[PDB]
């Protein structure tokens, strides 16, 4: 799978509390994490479906 | 962390922005307008006023939908320059002891001024409003902490030694000094890390834009 799928979730410098999904390599699936609202990296999805499709 | 739980309803201008759950804060500047951060933009937003414990219906809350959301026209999603946004409520709220407005700055507060920062952080457990007393830091210290990243529309508030800071969930919330809204929680590298205090939108640079926008809308 793509390299960005193996990167840890990135909250970013902003201080909002927005729940997003990221692919968890160790778990083999997508889980949620707190995204700050700006400067998202690629392992950041608005839905599990999208996350699993792109990084599954 | 570093904050302490605010005394119930002691920060009456504080609001919670909710689109299913709490994701950002904001400030009530008049009976039908709220000021927050531009990165807190969402197409649908419900504003919750008179809140203390956002996980329990306490009786003093007012739930109002956002009718118009206006981000600053020069907001930059990468640099966070001009990170400010106005929200007009569907209908005026009822101002009382638990729901009140905060004054816009009469001028820019000097470095060293002590301020109050508030917000909720990161289903039946209590989620209470947090408070933090912290000073505006000199621009040079802010710049030294964030090389090449600080614009004239930003100000650092906190401690260079870390330990106390605003964090996720706090964005868009108020930084009030001497009864005037001087900052909006925006960004920072981590939270409470030494040499990286929180960065805030400098509200005194936007008073005219705010007033002009409210009058035209
Ligand atoms: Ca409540």
């Amino acid at each position: 799978r793509p390299d960005f799928c193996l990167e840890p979730p990135y909250t970013g410098p902003c201080k909002a509390r927005i729940i997003r999904y990221f692919y968890n390599a160790k778990a083999g699936l997508c889980q949620t994490f707190v995204y700050g609202g700006c400067r998202a990296k690629r392992n950041n999805f608005k839905s599990a479906e999208d996350c699993m499709r792109t990084c599954g | 962390k570093g904050g302490y739980t605010c005394q119930e309803n002691s920060v009456p201008y504080q609001v919670s922005l909710n689109s299913g759950y709490h994701f950002c804060g904001g400030s009530l500047i008049n009976d039908q307008w709220v000021v927050s951060a531009a990165h807190c933009y969402k197409s649908r937003i419900q504003v919750r006023l008179g809140e203390h414990n956002i996980n329990v219906l306490e009786g003093n809350e007012q739930f109002v939908n956002a009718a118009k959301i206006i981000k600053h026209p020069n907001f930059d999603r990468k640099t966070l320059n001009n990170d400010i946004m106005l929200i007009k409520l569907s209908s005026p709220v009822k101002l009382n002891a638990r729901v009140a407005t905060v004054a816009l700055p009469s001028s820019c507060a000097p470095a060293g001024t002590q301020c109050l920062i508030s917000g909720w952080g990161n289903v039946n457990e209590p989620d209470l409003l947090q408070c933090l007393d912290a000073p505006l830091l000199p621009q040079a210290d802010c710049e030294a902490s964030y090389p090449g990243k600080i614009t004239d529309n930003m100000v650092c508030v906190g401690f260079l030694e870390g330990g106390k800071d605003s964090c996720q969930g706090n964005s868009g919330g108020p930084v009030v000094c001497n009864g005037e809204l001087q900052g909006i929680v925006s960004w920072g590298y981590g939270c409470a890390l030494p040499d990286n205090p929180g960065v805030y939108t400098k509200v005194c640079n936007y008073v005219d834009w705010i007033q002009d926008t409210i009058a035209a809308n």
